[PDB]
């Protein structure tokens, strides 16, 4: 019986790393590509 | 021939400012969500695949 709860209700540790990191990464790819285009609208005031 | 009353450079100019605008919207969003195929707009069988 505890085998087979066990089965049930346990959590892989492999996945979850794999997830971290996956997360990890994008959201700071994220976040450089936000910087990056947030800085898209000044070159208009150049053109006045 | 100078006419002041129009100036048609400026338009042309400003269609190919429309152009470029678009191609960089679809590069940010590509890299910012980690995936090509982000509506029906882009592949319609791909999606459903």
């Amino acid at each position: 019986l505890s085998a087979s709860r066990s089965r049930i209700q346990d959590a892989d540790y492999a996945t979850e790393v794999s997830n971290m990191t996956r997360a990890q990464i994008l959201q700071q790819a994220g976040t450089s590509v936000l910087a990056q285009a947030n800085q898209t609208t000044q070159n208009v005031l150049s053109l006045l | 021939a100078q006419v002041i009353n129009t100036n048609s450079l400026s338009l042309m100019t400003q269609n190919n400012l429309n152009t470029s605008q678009s191609a960089l919207n679809t590069a940010i969003q590509r890299l910012s969500s980690g995936l090509r195929i982000n509506s029906a707009k882009d592949d319609a069988a791909g999606q459903a695949i």
